């Protein structure tokens, strides 16, 4: 019972079709970036406020590290 | 207000003054305070300046949010609240509820904690006590309800 | 090219079309038959909550957004008024609308506007065809190419899968077009009535379990203009806090007083009834001339039911009246689909007025009202829409009549039970699978409405856009419609979805919700007590048979 | 401290369980509806025509009172479908194709899904045809105004409304929650004085921000049936800085050389003469639904915040496709409109220049209206039933103000039964079906009296219409004497 | 004057 629907494979399947540890490092970096990005309201700011808030947080972390 | 206005007000829960009773609505006022301390300390000045800045900014922000704007930020029925601030709409105009008690207690404890550091300066001590008393508890009394100057 | 293109249909074979609009069943083990409750009241709902830092982060985000929006509004209105002419006066004429009562719409709702009001085409069946859009200047205006791509449908009200174009209902509609017309004469009280209206009223009255009924051309209009006929400023209305908007407008138009009670609390309802009987009319304390209780069969934002037995008990005891709104309940719930009266074994005589719509589960338009004979005659004399508004067309009536007969079992006897059992199985399967994978899911056990909580304002656009990327159509609801701290996606299960489709959806949802950090279920939503974080393959293999046992569902 | 007290009284001890229980058991509520007056009013229900297995058209077959009567080949003069363009074969083919390619239902509100491309195409066609910028569609016409009008007004705004507007507009004014004033039914002088006084008072007040101000009228009135003066209205609202709201349900498709409405009838530009226009797709266009015409800002705000739009399902596809086809067919050649005009002129002239029917009935409609109205010459009404208009208005207003459950009135129903007797005589003796203005007077809030109603469409041969006119004249003469 | 202020604040907070 075939229909006119085009299916899209899960990312796991895409990697399996496309086949050491450096990629694992890159993906955990991506994971961390995803957490940081989604738990803050970046999807609702055009570009300027988002850029400004990024600089803000980066400055906070830099100053905290320098002090401690 | 008259019968129709009260019916419009009572016909629907006020979405702009009901979240204050939900989960986490109390710990947020304490959490926004601990962040101001870590930011004004990051400025890098002497303790008394950091503490007075913290107390001042919290009180001013709280006032400008809960006391300055009148009405609902969206359409209610025909507005039905076109001349009431957010503080007066808490708990459908019932005074001295636990929420109102907590929001009264917060600035006093803020001053008590901050006092120990800038206590040795008369000007800072006077300014902080003046701003606390005159921009905190006073608008939140039961005698200043619906009082326009 | 900035205008929505008028698409063209496809000449692909009829088998492919029938499969597109209604997936054929695979195994007879994928059906479920629901049993009544014999008046047993529903245990109090067990609402689940996420950890504290989630709520704190939501509060932080909303605090940031308000500050930035107000700052932008002030700067723009003070500095760049050349490009803000629609918000300012001109030649002694006030603007159409002020900039404060539209704050939330522009400032927060405009940046995610592409998640709402997506143009479609063709039958809104199992697979829906969507028109692609390109957003310019964030979300100001769109431009449209000619491409159209199908998506899996989880947004439209198609509970029984009657939205087709090749069934018997469409044949009845075509026959009606040939026989009568698409035009109406006037209001029902002047020339508008035909024999088809009479047949539909009799059939609806027989189906529900009442004596007489009326049919109107719009459900919203029905609720809006109903209460105006038998209520004044000396009567009182007690309504749940989660009722529909049309009920609120209908109550506001009459002038009656309104008081509300907490959702699902009956002790509060009894206390409020007693206090309001004691107190009397405000400013005068005279007795209330009348008291009316308004509720909803199934609230289509929570998935919960109304405690009908307790309402009937209080109704009997304190001499009040009952009004029930069965829009999401009729046709789709119960052992045979009669609504909540069938579910609770309540005799459909203790409920004074019932009303509903044909839009949700019958694939038509309009609404109805059912009550005793004297009430119906009096209302037919006194209702406004009977005398002033148009009647409904013939094809809509034919569709409704055919659907009612099919569900009742009078024609094509096998289909109605198959549809009801299919939807009943699908809802339970999806709810159990989502709760085992580790999400927070509302509803009781069989509701075709399956809310899924998000709790973060920035996880709505992300979820919607990724699911659109994978070819799944979903609906997200924001703060003005749902409590501030609780935003959610709302699934609408249908009887036209096959278990393979649900598996496909489950895999994609698991992967997206794992990437977005959404699996925040506690142990308070499991029959044992221990929180679950099962694997996808294990839950897929072990859920289909376990979903038929009324033991794992807490609610 | 002691010398500064207030001299109160000790607080009364509150009630307790058994007191409350006995008080609650002592309370008695009235029934939902009032079954007292049902039986002496059900003649309305019992005397409603019901066509059988036929489209509502020129010649029908109707049965009354639960199939206890029957008539055949009745000539119809009570249908609101003036153009009858929705019955031709091309529209039937379009409807069939749309039903085959789509469903019959939309299955969803306009907010999320269920807003197909045909809806957008109809919106563009409407905006292009009537000459404005944009438009929106509504589920039914009776719910268009009571949702759009409250969306643009609130407490603090001013509305100046005509003296006799229909019921939808009354609901809109009642539900908008602003200040409402009434001028005197096409008496431009009263409107000018009211505008003058309001603007002077405004000046004297010195408000910070000026409020929104609207003028509410109708193109062709529903009850009365007379055209409204447009040039004076637009001139005055330009002079006094007001907005103009026009509810033209019965004029679109009837007025103009091509039936584009009131503006075409008075040779103007709709974009600069009228700000809000509320129409209906169910009288001259032969379909279902309503619409609102205006500019882009208004339409966008309506989509954002109009209740009946965003909380109700979209209307089916075959309706919008049929309306689009009808709009093109009217864009081609008038013919239809031309004929409609001639027939209506002949009807009004035949019932206006009559020496005989000049002591009992008076014609209220204007020559351009397609519906002819008749009333009972207040002298004759006073002689035969012993009451006047103002007494009826005051009686029912007093009844509403104190809110008595039973709002009954005897002379009013006696007059209604007399009119229905006229209708019965005409139908039974000549097989010509006319109707009577159907109202629910306990809901109305403006002075109104019962009347009759004769409707003509663009598919009537002139000779048959003339014969029907003669038959109705004979029937009214026979009954009135 | 400091402890006086603090004691008054305690009284008013109660």
């Amino acid at each position: 019972h075939k229909s006119s629907m085009v299916y899209i494979p899960t990312t796991k399947e895409a990697k399996r079709r496309n086949g050491g540890i450096l990629n694992t490092i890159e993906e955990v970096v991506e994971k961390l970036y995803w957490t940081y990005y989604i738990h803050l309201p970046f999807y609702l700011m055009a570009s300027f406020d988002s850029f400004f808030l990024h600089v803000f947080f980066l400055t906070i972390f830099s100053l905290s590290f320098f002090g401690i | 207000e008259t019968f129709e206005d009260e019916n419009d007000q009572q016909m629907l829960p006020n979405m702009a003054a009901t979240w204050v009773d939900q989960r986490g609505a109390w710990l947020i006022h304490i959490v926004v305070i601990v962040l101001l301390r870590l930011f004004y300390s990051l400025f890098g000045s002497t303790p008394k300046w950091t503490w007075t800045l913290t107390n001042m900014t919290y009180i001013i922000g709280f006032y400008i949010m809960f006391h300055l704007v009148k009405g609902t930020p969206f359409d209610f029925n025909g507005g039905a609240y076109d001349n009431l601030t957010m503080w007066e709409q808490i708990n459908d105009e019932t005074l001295y509820t636990p929420t109102r008690k907590f929001l009264l207690i917060v600035p006093i404890v803020l001053f008590l904690i901050s006092n120990q550091y800038y206590r040795n300066d008369m000007t800072l001590f006077l300014s902080n006590l003046a701003v606390t008393v005159l921009i905190g508890v006073v608008p939140k009394l039961g005698i200043t309800h619906r009082l326009r100057i | 090219y900035t205008r929505v293109p008028l698409c063209e249909p496809e000449e692909l074979p009829d088998d492919i079309q029938k499969e597109n609009e209604y997936g054929t069943l695979d195994s007879p083990g994928h059906l479920y038959q629901v049993k009544s409750r014999h008046g047993k009241p529903l245990p109090e709902p067990v609402v689940d909550t996420p950890p504290y830092y989630i709520s704190l982060l939501t509060y932080l985000n909303y605090l940031i957004l308000i500050i930035l929006g107000h700052v932008h509004d002030f700067l723009g209105m003070t500095f760049q008024k050349n490009k803000h002419l629609d918000l300012l006066e001109h030649d002694g004429l006030a603007p159409w609308f002020s900039n404060f009562e539209s704050f939330y719409v522009r400032r927060i709702k405009m940046r995610i506007d592409d998640c709402f009001s997506r143009p479609t085409t063709g039958v809104p069946g199992r697979f829906i065809r969507c028109i692609d859009r390109i957003s310019h200047n964030i979300n100001e205006y769109f431009t449209y190419s000619g491409a159209v791509y199908p998506c899996m449908n989880l947004s439209s009200y198609n509970y029984l899968g009657f939205a087709q174009s090749k069934g018997q209902c469409t044949d009845a509609a075509l026959e009606s077009v040939d026989k009568y017309s698409i035009q109406s004469g006037g209001p029902r009280a002047q020339i508008g009535t035909t024999d088809l209206h009479i047949k539909a009223e009799k059939l609806v009255a027989r189906f529900i379990g009442k004596e007489d009924a009326l049919v109107f051309s719009m459900g919203y209009g029905t609720n809006a203009n109903l209460f105006n006929a038998f209520l004044d400023k000396k009567c009182l209305v007690i309504s749940d806090e989660l009722n529909h908007t049309s009920i609120r407008t209908g109550v506001r138009l009459s002038g009656a007083a309104v008081r509300t009670f907490k959702h699902g609390d009956m002790v509060g309802l009894e206390k409020l009834i007693r206090e309001q009987i004691v107190l009397g009319q405000p400013k005068t304390n005279r007795p209330w001339k009348k008291i009316l209780i308004c509720a909803e069969g199934l609230f289509s934002m929570e998935g919960t039911l109304c405690n009908l037995p307790k309402l009937v008990e209080l109704k009997k005891k304190y001499k009040c009246y009952l009004f029930i709104d069965e829009a999401h309940s009729i046709g789709a719930m119960g052992p045979t689909g009669r609504g909540v009266c069938e579910i609770f074994g309540v005799d459909p005589k203790d409920v004074d007025i019932l009303m509903g719509t044909f839009t949700k589960s019958f694939g038509a338009a309009g609404g109805y009202i059912a009550a005793d004979q004297w009430i119906i005659d009096r209302l037919r004399l006194d209702l406004t829409t009977v005398s002033y508004s148009e009647s409904m067309p013939a094809p809509v009536l034919a569709q409704t009549i055919s659907s009612l007969q099919t569900i009742s079992g009078e024609i094509c006897p096998g289909q109605g039970t198959e549809r009801l059992q299919r939807i009943a199985f699908n809802s339970r399967y999806l709810r159990l699978a989502l709760q085992r994978l580790g999400f927070i899911v509302y509803g009781v056990a069989d509701s075709p409405v399956i809310p899924l909580l998000l709790y973060c304002p920035s996880k709505m656009p992300a979820f919607s856009r990724m699911m659109l990327q994978r070819r799944i159509a979903v609906v997200v609801v924001a703060y003005p419609a749902t409590p501030l701290i609780e935003s959610r996606v709302r699934f609408c299960m249908s009887a036209s979805l096959t278990k393979e489709d649900i598996d496909y959806l489950l895999r994609h949802v698991s992967e997206v919700g794992d990437k977005l950090n959404l699996k925040s279920n506690s142990g308070k939503s499991s029959y044992d007590g221990k929180r679950q974080r099962w694997d996808i393959e294990e839950v897929i293999r072990r859920t289909p048979e376990d979903c038929k046992d009324d033991k794992y569902f807490v609610n | 401290i002691l010398l500064t007290r207030k001299s109160y009284k000790p607080p009364k001890r509150p009630l307790t369980e058994q007191e409350i229980d006995e008080l609650c058991d002592e309370w008695v509520p009235e029934p939902l509806v009032d079954p007292s007056a049902t039986d002496e009013q059900s003649w309305r229900v019992a005397k409603t025509p019901v066509t059988m297995e036929m489209p509502i058209q020129n010649h029908i077959t109707i049965t009354r009172n639960n199939l206890q009567e029957k008539y055949t080949n009745v000539f119809n003069l009570a249908s609101n479908n003036f153009l009858q363009l929705s019955a031709t074969e091309p529209v039937k083919e379009v409807v069939k194709t749309t039903i085959k390619n789509y469903g019959v239902g939309a299955c969803g509100p306009a907010g999320f899904y269920g807003n197909q491309d045909v809806h957008y195409t109809l919106e563009y066609d409407l905006a292009q045809f009537f000459g404005t910028q944009g438009s929106v569609l509504y589920g039914q016409d009776f719910c268009a105004a009571p949702s759009v009008l409250p969306a643009f007004t609130k407490r603090g705004d001013v509305i100046v409304a005509d003296d006799q507007v229909s019921l939808p507009v009354q609901n809109a004014l009642q539900l908008s929650r602003s200040t409402v004033y009434y001028f005197n039914h096409n008496d431009m002088n009263s409107l000018e004085c009211l505008l003058n006084e309001l603007t002077e008072q405004e000046k004297l007040e010195k408000l910070p921000a000026i409020p929104r101000k609207f003028i509410v009228t109708e193109g062709i009135f529903h009850n009365s049936g007379d055209l409204a003066p447009l040039p004076e209205l637009t001139k005055l609202k330009n002079k006094y800085k007001f907005r103009l709201f026009v509810d033209e349900t019965f004029s679109i498709g009837v007025l103009g050389a091509t039936g584009r409405g009131l503006s075409e009838h008075f040779n103007m530009d709709r974009a600069t003469a009228i700000d809000i226009t509320v129409g209906s797709m169910a009288t001259a266009l032969g379909s279902t639904g309503g619409f609102v015409l205006g500019d882009s800002v208004m339409c966008l705000h309506q989509r954002i915040g109009s209740n009946a739009y965003c909380f109700s399902a979209c209307l089916p596809a075959y309706t919008v496709t049929s309306v689009s086809k009808v709009l093109k067919l009217m864009d081609s050649n008038n013919d239809a409109v031309q004929t409609l005009q001639k027939l209506s002129k002949s009807l009004h002239d035949s019932f206006a220049s009559d020496d005989s029917l000049r002591s009992y009935v008076i014609v209220t409609s204007s020559p351009v209206s397609a519906v002819l109205h008749l009333q009972l010459t207040p002298a004759y009404r006073s002689r035969k039933f012993g009451y006047t208009c103002e007494q009826l208005f005051e009686t029912m207003s007093a009844l509403q103000k104190k809110s008595q459950t039973n709002k009954f009135i005897e002379p009013y129903e006696e007059e209604e039964k007399f009119l229905q007797s006229i209708v019965d005589h005409a139908l039974i003796n000549y097989n010509v079906l006319i109707t009577r203005n159907t109202i629910v007077l306990k809901q109305e809030t403006l002075p109104i009296v019962p009347s009759l109603k004769i409707c003509c469409n663009a598919a009537m041969s002139p000779e048959e219409l003339k014969n029907a006119c003669e038959s109705v004249k004979q029937s009214i003469l026979a009954c009135c004497q | 004057g400091h402890f006086f202020v603090e004691g008054l604040l305690g009284v008013v907070i109660i």
